[PDB]
């Protein structure tokens, strides 16, 4: 696909 | 809660959000950087109000976050997102919002927080971090 | 000319161009994607007018550029991009100008075109890619 | 402690590490992937020895892991990591070591662990992680 | 989607 | 610093 | 400098 | 030819390659650097002898590759690398081979060359190289 990506860490909190 | 997820960028510039000692953190916004520019993100509000709030406004690009912590509990039944501390190169920011619960913790020895997305009820549920170089 | 930077986005939705059989690339406008929404580049416009505009609509986000080529010449004393050509996984979009000179070409196996700098005079004089996965 | 750092590699195809069930983790060894062929990184071992030895095996490269979470607290009078629990997309390996001090947690959304750093005395004082796409 | 960590790649040059 | 890195090609041109 | 760079995230525990 | 693929590396700290002034490129090899480590990548032989060997060793880190330029053109009714020169931040090596056919150039103005992979048969017959922050 045509989009970039980037690194994503979480989550904290809830389900 | 209603999610949100804003996306990445290319630094962050000011982070506002309000807090209630009783209970949780509330509102989250963050004005990003996109390319040198001030980049004005949408205001994720909680449904409700009676929150205290905070502008963390960075030297950018000077200042910049090293580690982001904070504490997730239960609050009137929901696991929610209590308190939030932002360090920087420079200082401390908070804790904002009790410090109960269980701790968690991100401190970056290398890269940048460029983005959050979460999702927000009455309090913040949940929230993560785009990281990049 | 003038320089530019548009910096980098999350992909492309559409270029802009524009061009004259006689002489060379003229203006040149990305819309970009940014986080899924468009978002509409700087009109990088040359110095002169009566160049011959382009649109060139990708479907994003299945489309993307996998090649740029082109070719850069001497025009009134001016070393600049006579020509350009856009391969996508779908189609190829040109050549658009004068394919005279010395060609340059990048194709890309691995990761996208995220941003374009450059300088633009009376001709587009050079450009450069920001390329990310 | 003796710090360590084994760098960046392309992703992860075995952990072996050891623990003692009343005191900490002890010694840590990757087996990296670099460009689809394994590599056998440093063998990070305690001063003292009596370890329980783990091996965790991953089904690379379809299996990864997607949280890294565990405890900190005091044994002899030194902070050090006394857990470790790894959740990869197929299963979790752990908790190994012991429950108590202050939790930590790093859950991915998007990306992979690429390597690791850290120091290990009598046992693991701290470590890190390389992140990457 | 994988285990395995990607990188930017240009070319290639020649043949085809 | 604070300001998020890419790698860049170019330039072509001149 | 010619050597790559790479996100890092930690350190947790001592120090 | 014989396809090749080094993979990516942390940088580069030697390139060792063979060509003919009067043809084009033919062995290729590179000493990477892997997290701080020399890494002797396999040594890529044409098919054929009578080269010229050129032993390019790098100040590591402190001089890294700018840009790759060179040829493709005709030997024999195939299309290859018919030269390559490597500038650096600190000089230029080559031209290795010889300057004729279509030039190609890979300049970069952020980031560094992190592997290459390509094909030899009598001589290069095409490459790739992987370009990483
Ligand atoms: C404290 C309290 C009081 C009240 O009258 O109602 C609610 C409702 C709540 O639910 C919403 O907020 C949650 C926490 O952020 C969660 O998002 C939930 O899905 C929402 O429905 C919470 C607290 C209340
Ligand atoms: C008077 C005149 C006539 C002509 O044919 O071309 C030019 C170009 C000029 O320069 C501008 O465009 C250049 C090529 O793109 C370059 O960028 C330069 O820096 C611009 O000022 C000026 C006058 C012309
Ligand atoms: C339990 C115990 C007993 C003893 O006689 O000496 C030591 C020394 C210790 O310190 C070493 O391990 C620490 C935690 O891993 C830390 O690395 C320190 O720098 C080491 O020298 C620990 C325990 C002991
Ligand atoms: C000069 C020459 C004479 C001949 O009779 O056969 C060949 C075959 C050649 O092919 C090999 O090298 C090519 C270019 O490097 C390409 O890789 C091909 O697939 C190889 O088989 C080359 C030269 C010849």
């Amino acid at each position: 696909s045509g989009i970039s990506q980037t690194v994503i860490v979480g989550p904290w909190g809830a389900k | 809660g209603k999610a949100f997820d804003d996306g990445a960028f290319t630094g962050i510039r000011e982070i506002n959000l309000s807090y209630n000692k009783e209970t949780a953190i509330g509102d989250f916004q963050v004005v990003y950087d996109l390319n040198g520019s001030p980049y004005v993100g949408q205001n994720h509000k909680s449904f409700i109000t009676g929150f205290t709030p905070v502008k963390i406004s960075l030297d950018f690009p000077s200042e910049y976050i090293m580690e982001v912590s904070g504490y997730t509990g239960n609050v009137s039944g929901y696991v929610v997102v209590r308190s939030l501390t932002f360090k920087t190169n420079k200082k401390t920011y908070g804790p904002y919002g009790v410090t109960s619960g269980t701790p968690f913790n991100l401190p970056i020895e290398n890269g940048l927080i460029v983005g959050f997305k979460g999702s927000i009820g009455y309090w913040l549920d949940y929230f993560s971090m785009y990281l990049s170089l």
